């Protein structure tokens, strides 16, 4: 939908940008910050915004960049501590094949993060083959 | 050969020691660090520093990796105090702690050419304090903008050579110091 | 008997540099090694079965990642059949549009693009780089650190750096636990220098992401990837863990790029018999495959490796060219020490400086080198005047500009005062008026009073443990008499909500305007076209100190 | 209160250099001046009636000379009508052959070609220079002098320089009367280093030709031309007197080129309000019109003028590019001091070093600068190691090579011996054995025993007054036991007899083999074509001292 | 006429070359120099050789260079001392118009140097207009 | 100072030495390129000459600002045939009648390196030549950084003195 002509969003379509708690760019003022009308929890990029940038990346001829943004879009729903756990689980020798598949099922069932789930399962398969699972060092 | 392998190292059971973990070529194929300091002298100072603090020193040789971070990690998994000191043949040293990420540490000495026998002593001394849950002042930072220009190429060569002795899956061997 | 001519030469600084004869079996060769694989690719039912000589049965994690996501398989066979010399010619031909080239390069295998650029000399590579650079406007990035992790000095040096022209600035710590203070000090000082400057704090991967999640940084760059599986493993990551990390930064609206550099596999012991350039090409494709918009390369911290062997510096320009040619933002190094010679380090810098890259230096030291915590940069604060003179001499925009002492003093002073208010407002260890004055007129940490590190580290750690976020900094500023700076800080935070600066080569200029390869398209087509130093920007660069009026 | 940052910067060497703001009225502007004339030409019955906005009625001697002899009128109108941007594009386009460009550039007016190259940045200029260079193989020229005009030292240094790779060597004198000695010393020493090396002794015009008629030189280079009539007049010549002189040298079988350089008119008081580049373009055309095969330009001795102003170093590269574009051999300066900064002088040198010119330097000091009688060179003996390291770093052929001390010492000593015998045979002030050993291991004149200058000064002027020719040198050597050197002397005279080395860019390599633009045609057509550093030459450049074998 | 294919003359057609005493490049050995069978009178480039090089220059697309070599060929007949005399006469403020025309007449009638003579006459006319004759300073 | 006074003429006696100064020496400019006042310079030059028992004369040249030619206009009016040319910026040369304009007996091409002691040594040598003697050439001064530091200033100073050049105007005698 979104193309290069729609970029930058902040300049071309600022209203298209809303936060996780449905706040607008104009809602973020010093006044609202001081009175706590807006807080850190309100300042979070949305999956809608990332999917818009993905479309723009694709229009600019950058398919992998767009795919990265699609994954990021799903990950917005995953809590900070869980993001860190999953990242660490993917590092060398940290996990068993089943733990990785469990992370994948969780990503899908609890967050609907289907792309990321497939990403993790792919890693699981290759980690067995290239011996990068717990106990292979 | 001032170092003898006495068998697979077992895990410490008390908070009374600090493990010194050295690379697979330390004291063997290589016997001096990047600037000529003998491995025998280096291990001597690290040990004296630890013992001087009322803590035991146990030395082991690591094989699964030549990277100083992972060498140290192998050491902190077996250390009774959770504290370890990793040392590569070229001299690079790190103080690690069971529980920390492999690439995280308590103190790091990333410019081996600048290390002296006195530094190796304070390091052993500080490792011990950490083992005793004390918060010692970090060993003063040693930095020199020309360290890389003068020694990086040599560092790469010495590490390439030590790395040839890496053995995947081989557990650490405790060492008897002559 | 001794030759006095050779005794003089022996004393030259350049002879203190490390040089070595090529060691092909161990990959200690910059490029064009007889061990490098011949370009090739085989595809069956949409899946690669062979990549540059290697059968899919022998693929490592890198081959798999590149084969599946790093190459446009739809045109891979077509491009592979094209003549590499013709392709290299196309790269430096001013009349072959960048838009005509990218569709071809992104379909090339790692070996193929290496073969292409290896047919070129440095002049041809520079001619090509000015065209392939993603952003039409070149930029610069600086290191802002000091041996004491003094926050007051960091803010001051950061303000001066932003005022001089750096659009990205990076800090790191001498003492790990100081991180939060360094990050906040860098961000505050940078906004005082020029609202819009992006900041990063380079730390252990998990730690850096957490810091970003708390809102104390604008981007991350030292997100490492490596060229061989064993090295990547000692680096404590795989292509998948790093690809996940990339999307994680983007899910928090934070800009990021990977970091690599020729010679890292040699430095880390497993080059698998390949040249530094070929292995770096694998890193460049890992980046492309992960969907990461940019990359910091050009040897970077391992510059002592390629520089030690023949054609190493040419190889460095080559890897930068490959990065840009594959449609990736390139933060082109020139940020690490490799020589004791001023002549030699200048030659190395001009390769990127003359044509211009997204970030000419990915770490010019904005502080004297004795305070550089990345073990020293290729240029430091004391080279500022020389850099500006060369810009003027050659009419080249190197991203920086001459500046008045009076303006720097005021800017550094305001940065120190703003951070003083931040610390008081947040209840952090005090910053005294004495400290504010020292930072204002300081050159380096040698001019700064010693702080109580115990107290700083305690509160710095509390920022992490109690999750004190960026909005706390905004409040302290707004409540402390710095409403203007508070607004600029809020504005930089708001950039994380739009996703605009997540695109290729994005920086923020003027009045919060994003400037990336998307809306600042490089349109080079030869002389008198593309970006040209001229107008007021040229006048700005001509105004160096000491230029007296003849009359 | 002063900023320590600025106090540190104020001490930097670069800030001791002379900089000035542009002064358009007096021509103190390097290029692209609003005062420069718009390109134009009018031809009637095969004769120029208008040249760059000026009518023939108002022509000065320079205009007349250029208008009647310096422009290829057959295609002047055609090229004048072509867009200058397109022409600039053609210059750097790797796919537009040099042979296709020459017929067009030689048909341009001075203002036209200046307008053309002014559309280019330095990268484009280098891309074009490598293609327009007349000789396929790049070369180098060195200065061989000392503050005492000491003959024994000159011979020793000359031999080393020749051994290091210089194909041309030049000397001059602090004491004019000493001239005769300097020359003979340079010639003998050069042939000892490598038979075929051409030598010159720069002096007052009338005096130098005489020295050449006597057979004490191989060629001449400092045959000056100027860009404005008043300046040319103070230079004590006209286009016709210098044109006659050029043919006089050729009538005696001596190779020669003219010398000019941006900023000379400013330095000499009459720039007639034009930019340095425009006036230098007139000098290049004067050279072309006279039928002279080459030119030494790129500011040369007046480098402190263009470097003082904006884009001055870019202008120096542009004038070298115009020279080569006009199908003239270009000995590209890089032979005179203009800065106290190593960084700055390296950037200036790379402009010619990277692409390569007929003579990268037209006077690299083969002696430490304190001994350089041309008031210092942009590079000197102490930079030899750095120069070889940069060649290796970028895989660029700079014309020089790494050498072994034992070889230099051996070469140095033989030269002192040879010259010693000469003085003995000709009955000139003797050269003690003490001086021979000193000159053998000397780095500079500071390590040489003081001689009786007044005594020699009388014998020096004697050779010219008593028309003592080079055969006395050939014989004084033959008897002294130096046959080969004596024969090598004849071989030079033999070359003068064939006239082959009188052609564009000619030098003599190997076994008396001429290498000029005629038989070493530059056929550049992009990557993988034209001259390419490879084979044995590459191995020679890689083998630098200190390169330790890793295994 | 000689062409680029004939260059270098020293390698392609040694016989085409000779000296101011007619012989061969071969006869130019130290031996003959000592016995004096070859002297300075024998080491002067000939107009014949310069005209060959002029032809090659022309074939190489360098007409000015060729013209230069043609003037040089003529000048080989003029004695060294006279060469210096004519050069100096052409320098600023050295001669009268008449003295220059006298030089040209001499060049043409005594040395057959027609090109050079024309060159001098040309200078004389322009020297009057641009005031570079004796007394104009 | 330097009083105008009528035009100068031939000498006829080789026991003198003429000092020719540019068309601004002591007028538009009063010191050399490095601050040394013209007064002091001319003073030491005369002293060095008279010291050798030779007479010294001073004339101003206007036909050209080029030091070589300024010296030429003088070596033709000098009874000894020897003269000294000095530009306002300091550049100096020892010329002798009958020698080519751009040639000389001694040249001092780096004005910034000259001292009042140097200007006096140039004087005795000049007078030394006037007495048909072969004095030891004045010690060569060469600083490779003289150009980087002063060439730009040199050009500017010469551009200014050159504005006072007047075609066809004969040298005017000078009284200090
Ligand atoms: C060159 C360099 C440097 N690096 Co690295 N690094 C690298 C390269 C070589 C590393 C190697 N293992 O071969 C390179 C680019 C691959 C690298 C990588 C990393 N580095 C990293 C970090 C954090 C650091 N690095 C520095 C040491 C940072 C240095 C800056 C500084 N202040 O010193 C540095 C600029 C220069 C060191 C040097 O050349 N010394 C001279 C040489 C002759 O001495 P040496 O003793 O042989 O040097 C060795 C050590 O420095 C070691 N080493 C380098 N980085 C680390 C990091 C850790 C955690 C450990 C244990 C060792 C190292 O490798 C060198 C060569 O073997 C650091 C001080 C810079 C900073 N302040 O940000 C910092 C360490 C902080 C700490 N832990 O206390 C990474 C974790 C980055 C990331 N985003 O993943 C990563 C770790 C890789 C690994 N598995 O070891
Ligand atoms: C720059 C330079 C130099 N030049 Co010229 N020169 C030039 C240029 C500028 C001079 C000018 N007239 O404006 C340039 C290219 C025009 C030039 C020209 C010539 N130069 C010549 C010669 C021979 C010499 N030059 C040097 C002085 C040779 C110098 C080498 C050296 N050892 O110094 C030199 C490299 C540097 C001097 C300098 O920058 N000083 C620093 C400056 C701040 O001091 P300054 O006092 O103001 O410098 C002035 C003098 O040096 C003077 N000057 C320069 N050359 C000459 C030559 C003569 C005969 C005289 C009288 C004055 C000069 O011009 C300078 C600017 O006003 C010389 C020592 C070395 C050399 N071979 O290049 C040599 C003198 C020989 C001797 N007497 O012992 C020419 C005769 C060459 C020719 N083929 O015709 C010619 C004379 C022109 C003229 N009518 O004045
Ligand atoms: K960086
Ligand atoms: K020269
Ligand atoms: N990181
Ligand atoms: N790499
Ligand atoms: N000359
Ligand atoms: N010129």
């Amino acid at each position: 939908s979104a193309r290069v002509s729609d970029y930058p969003l902040a300049n071309k379509h600022p209203e298209w940008v809303k936060t996780a708690t449905n706040k607008t760019l104009d809602d973020f003022t010093l006044e609202n910050v001081l009175s706590n009308k807006v807080t850190a929890q309100d300042m979070r990029i949305t999956p809608e915004t990332l999917r818009l940038q993905a479309s723009i990346a694709k229009d600019a001829g950058r398919d992998r960049l767009a795919m990265n943004f699609e994954r990021a879009a799903e990950l917005t729903a995953v809590p900070d501590d869980r993001i860190l756990e999953i990242y660490n689980a993917l590092r060398p020798y940290r996990s068993t094949k089943e733990e990785l598949l469990a992370i994948a099922d969780d990503l899908e069932s609890r967050y609907q993060a289907k792309i990321c789930a497939a990403f993790v399962r792919e890693a699981a398969t290759l980690y067995v083959e290239r011996k990068k699972l717990k106990g292979d060092d | 050969g001032f170092l003898t392998e006495v068998g697979e190292a077992r895990q410490g059971t008390q908070q009374d020691e600090v493990i010194i973990a050295v690379g697979p070529a330390f004291g063997l194929a290589q016997t001096v660090n990047i600037v000529g300091i003998p491995h025998k002298s280096i291990l001597r100072e690290v040990i004296a520093g630890i013992e001087e603090e009322g803590i035991k020193a146990r030395v082991i040789r690591c094989f699964k990796s030549s990277d100083v971070a992972f060498v140290a990690v192998e050491g902190n998994r077996l250390s009774g105090s959770g504290i370890s000191i990793g040392i590569q043949s070229k001299g690079t040293t790190v103080i690690h702690q069971q529980g920390l990420p492999p690439l995280s540490n308590l103190e790091l000495f990333p410019q081996a050419p600048l290390l002296t026998l006195e530094t190796y002593r304070q390091i052993g001394k500080n490792a011990a304090r950490y083992a005793k849950r004390e918060s010692p002042q970090p060993v003063p930072t040693l930095n020199d903008q020309m360290a890389r220009p003068k020694y990086q190429a040599k560092s790469a060569i010495l590490h390439i050579k030590e790395t040839k002795y890496v053995v995947t899956g081989k557990n650490p061997q405790e060492l008897r110091v002559a | 008997m001794r030759s006095k001519r050779f005794e003089a030469l022996a004393k030259r600084p350049v002879n203190q540099d490390g040089f070595v004869k090529e060691w092909i079996e161990e990959g200690f060769i910059a490029m064009e090694s007889p061990n490098d694989p011949k370009p090739s690719i085989k595809i069956v039912n949409g899946a690669v079965t062979e990549l540059d000589g290697k059968p899919v049965s022998d693929f490592d994690l890198i081959d798999h990642f590149i084969a599946r996501y790093g190459i446009n398989l739809n045109r891979a066979e077509e491009v592979m059949a094209m003549d590499s010399v013709k392709l290299a010619n196309m790269l430096c031909d001013p009349n072959v549009k960048r838009s005509e080239i990218v569709p071809l390069t992104t379909a090339m295998t790692p070996a193929k693009i290496v073969e292409v650029v290896s047919h070129m000399n440095v002049v041809e590579m520079m001619m090509a780089m000015q065209k392939m650079r993603a952003r039409r406007t070149p930029s610069q990035q600086a290191h802002v650190t000091n041996v004491k992790d003094n926050p007051v000095q960091i803010a001051a040096d950061a303000a001066e750096g932003a005022w001089r022209g750096f659009d990205e600035q990076e800090t790191t710590v001498a003492v790990a636990r100081y991180a939060p203070f360094n990050a906040i000090a860098l961000l505050v000082g940078s906004q005082v220098g020029r609202p819009g400057v992006l900041t990063q704090c380079s730390l252990e991967e998990a730690t850096e992401l957490k810091l970003g999640m708390l809102g104390h940084t604008c981007y991350a760059e030292t997100i490492s990837v490596y060229g061989t599986e064993p090295v990547f493993t000692d680096g404590d990551d795989t292509p998948w863990s790093k690809g996940f990390l990339a999307s994680s930064y983007a899910s928090r609206g934070l800009k990021m790029r990977f970091t690599s550099g020729s010679g890292s596999e040699v430095q880390m012991g497993y080059a698998e018999g390949k040249s530094m350039l070929y292995l770096e090409a694998r890193c460049i494709y890992i980046t492309k495959a992960a969907g990461v918009q940019g990359l910091q390369n050009g040897s970077v911290s391992c510059i002592g490796v390629p520089s030690a062997v023949p054609s190493g510096i040419r190889a460095v320009l080559a890897e930068n060219l490959i990065c840009s040619s594959l449609d990736l933002e390139c933060a082109s190094s020139n940020d690490q020490t490799f020589t004791h010679s001023d002549m030699r380090r200048t030659a190395r810098l001009l390769m990127q400086f003359l044509p211009g890259t997204d970030f000419i230096s990915s770490g010019y030291s904005a502080v004297p080198n004795y305070d550089n915590m990345f073990a020293g940069s290729n240029e430091d604060a004391e080279d500022f005047d020389d850099y500006n003179v060369i810009q003027r001499d050659l009419k080249v925009d190197g991203g920086l500009r001459p500046v008045r002492e009076e303006d720097v003093i005021a800017i550094r002073n305001k940065a120190a005062r703003a951070l003083q208010a931040v610390f008081a407002g947040m209840g952090l260890p005090p910053i005294t008026d004495e400290e504010v004055e020292a930072a204002t007129y300081a050159h380096g940490s040698k001019d700064m009073p010693e702080r109580n590190i115990v107290e700083d580290i305690k509160f710095a750690q509390e920022i992490i443990n109690k999750n004190r976020n960026g909005l706390e900094v905004v409040k302290a500023l707004a409540q402390g008499g710095f409403t203007d700076v508070a607004q600029d800080m809020l504005n930089i935070q708001k950039a994380k909500l739009t996703g605009d600066y997540l695109h290729t080569s994005a920086i923020i200029v003027g009045d919060g305007q994003v400037l990336s390869a998307v809306n600042d398209v490089n349109d080079y087509a030869g002389p008198a076209t593309g970006y040209r130093l001229q107008g007021e920007r040229w006048e700005e660069i001509k105004n160096i100190p000491g230029a007296l009026d003849p009359n």
